[PDB]
RNA sequence: AUAAACUAUGCCGACUAGGGAUCGGGUGGUGUUUUUUUAAUGACCCACUCGGCACCUUACGAGAAAUCAAAGUCUU
RNA sequence: AUAGGGACGGUCGGGGGCAUCAGUAUUCAAUUGUCAGA
């Protein structure tokens, strides 16, 4: 269960992605220049796919009894990527949220460089 | 702090001009703050620090996005609660000659608009085209449908198929 | 009770730290700080983030810099003194707020993609955003027409481009970066323009590092 | 070379028109701004003209009606 | 001929070729970092 490999970090630091399918929810903190990859939870939570990650209940069931073990190996504050959603497929941000960014803030952690890495491009390829 | 813009044509600026006084209003029952810039022609949202749950701002870039693409007012503001999503479908690249996309997006709305009331009555949804977009507003399923249907539409494929197949699931669901 | 957790080994071990840097005409300071994974032999410390990439936002000059925090300023670690990260120019550009800031529907909207050549050995590619100006009282309505007929958007294009070109084969890459974030720009650019057709919000929307060499 | 080859509307010869809408010239310009120890100029704008732009519109003419400044159009 | 033809200039043009690049996004890969779902 880690320790030391490619070690070791300090930690200010890092910096972690939220991103969320109007269908999940994501939650994981690897660090700078690029990096990985201490922290990781998303949807794979809670209930039956219904209600479900959409609605941020599983964002709750985020971080907490999750990436709150951030505090656990060195990462004190880190810093948000929000990406949510895929796009194009579709944006624009899911559930989650206010769960997603504010969640991980209301512990160990920092609010730093949010800023919504959501990928779109200059005209593609079609849905259906 | 988190911060969304959003560019506006000309012809908008008059009306979201007069209902901006409104728009500041809901958003400031969120604590979230928004500025009309007049000479970029650029509406903008962003986060401050009493900003309860962050995560709204994201609605609130929805917001402006609806209001840059004609949306009213009252209508655009519904994306506020937690239940409403909406979806901006660009239709602009879908023909390369002019005249062929509006008869394309002519057919999407139909004569009278019925094909695209037809439409929002199978969908649930609230639609709106304008220039190279269609607006949509309403629940995740009845927009990817509403998506599936202008895109299809824009591609030489009648909406009839789909208003059927819509129809028909509609009565399966009695 | 029985937690669910429990921290053994971080992660964030092996993590060296630095310091963001870039002279040019921007403060001495090291605003915001790296990170790193140490040396492993193969592995040499301060010498994988030499193709790195930092956006910044204008808070690199301590006076009216927070104002103009919007021109989003893209830089490479070129160099490393040790625990300190050097950069050198890499990218210039803007935002969502500014880009659909400016943006109404009943004027009009032009661009100029120019490739300049420095003499410091640079290559570059300049956007420009020009948007047309009413000056009759009347707001932009349904009413206000504020379009410039076609052949005159290319008349200002013309004379952009031309302009910048000749601007860059004559400074130095820590002139022209130092130029180009000023409304020095801004200014000329009315200057040959209201010629053609009077202007408002003028702006370098875009610069990119085509090809610099690295004498 | 078929066509979900189309304003279901001919035109060699043209009006009931306008209003507006766009791209020419010619004016005023007054508005900006270049030039650049001051400008002029150049641009931007402004109006105003005339070019013609296409459109849009019916105090008109229609046709057998919806529509039409044409299909208006010479006891129908 | 305020026909028609054509001069010439001034243009103005998403006119056209014809390449040229610039780009995106795409995808290929490739190490990626992880690392059960997806």
């Amino acid at each position: 269960s880690n320790v030391v490999q490619a070690r070791d970090n300090s930690q200010v630091f890092g910096v972690a992605r939220i991103y969320a399918s109007f269908n999940d929810t994501f939650v994981h903190v690897t660090d700078l220049s690029g990096k990985e990859t201490i922290a990781r939870v998303t949807g794979g939570m809670k209930v039956k796919a219904d209600r479900d990650e959409s609605s941020p209940y599983a964002a709750m069931l985020a971080a907490q009894d999750v990436a709150a073990k951030c505090k656990e190996v060195g990462i004190t504050a880190v810093h948000v990527k929000i990406r949510a959603t895929g796009g194009t497929r579709t944006k624009t941000p899911g559930p989650g949220g206010q769960a997603a960014l504010r969640a991980l803030a209301r512990s160990g952690l920092r609010i730093g460089r949010i800023e919504d890495v959501t990928p779109v491009p200059s005209d593609s390829t079609r849905k259906k | 702090e988190s911060s969304f813009m959003t560019l506006f044509p000309k012809y908008r600026e008059r009306y979201l001009k007069d209902c901006w006084p409104l728009v500041t209003k809901a958003l400031e029952k969120h604590g979230i703050a928004a500025t009309l810039d007049i000479v970029e022609g650029s509406m903008t949202v962003k986060t401050t620090r009493k900003t309860y749950d962050p995560a709204a701002i994201l609605k609130a870039r929805d917001l402006i996005k609806l209001l840059a693409r004609s949306v009213p007012a009252p209508q655009a503001l519904k994306i506020l609660e937690d239940g409403m999503a909406c979806d901006i479908i660009k239709i602009r690249s879908m023909v390369r000659n002019k005249e062929r996309f509006v008869k394309r997006r002519q057919r999407l709305l139909g004569q009278n608009g019925t094909t695209l009331k037809a439409l929002e009555l199978l969908t649930q949804t609230y639609i709106l085209v304008h220039g190279n977009t269609v607006s949509v507003m309403g629940g995740y399923k009845g927009l990817k449908e509403v998506r599936r249907v202008v895109e299809d539409t824009m591609n030489n494929i009648h909406p009839i198929y789909l208003i059927k197949e819509l129809m028909i699931k509609r009565e399966l669901a009695k | 009770k029985k937690g669910a957790k429990k921290r053994t080994i971080d992660p964030l071990s092996r993590k060296e730290w630095y310091d963001f840097r870039a002279p040019i005409p921007f403060s001495s300071k090291s605003f915001g700080k790296t990170l790193v994974t140490k040396s492993s032999g193969n592995r040499i410390a301060s010498e994988e983030i030499k193709g790195r990439v930092v956006e910044s936002t204008l808070a690199d000059l301590k006076d009216n810099s927070n104002d103009k925090a919007w021109r989003k300023v893209k830089l490479v670690i070129d160099e490393v003194d040790g625990r300190n990260a050097k950069t050198s120019f890499y990218g210039l550009d803007i935002t969502r707020d500014r880009l659909c800031s400016m943006i109404r529907k009943w004027q009009t909207l032009i661009e100029a993609r120019v490739d300049c050549k420095t003499n410091d050995g640079y290559i570059i590619r300049v956007f420009t955003l020009a948007f047309t100006k009413k000056t009759s009282a009347g707001k932009q309505s349904s009413t206000s027409t504020c379009y410039a007929k076609s052949s005159q958007v290319r008349a200002i294009r013309r004379k952009i481009n031309t302009f910048i070109t000749n601007e860059a084969a004559k400074l130095g890459i820590a002139e022209f970066s130092k130029n180009l974030i000023g409304e020095d720009y801004t200014k000329k650019i009315e200057k040959e323009t209201k010629n053609i057709f009077p202007l408002q919000n003028i702006t370098i929307r875009k610069v990119k590092v085509l090809k610099r060499p690295k004498l």
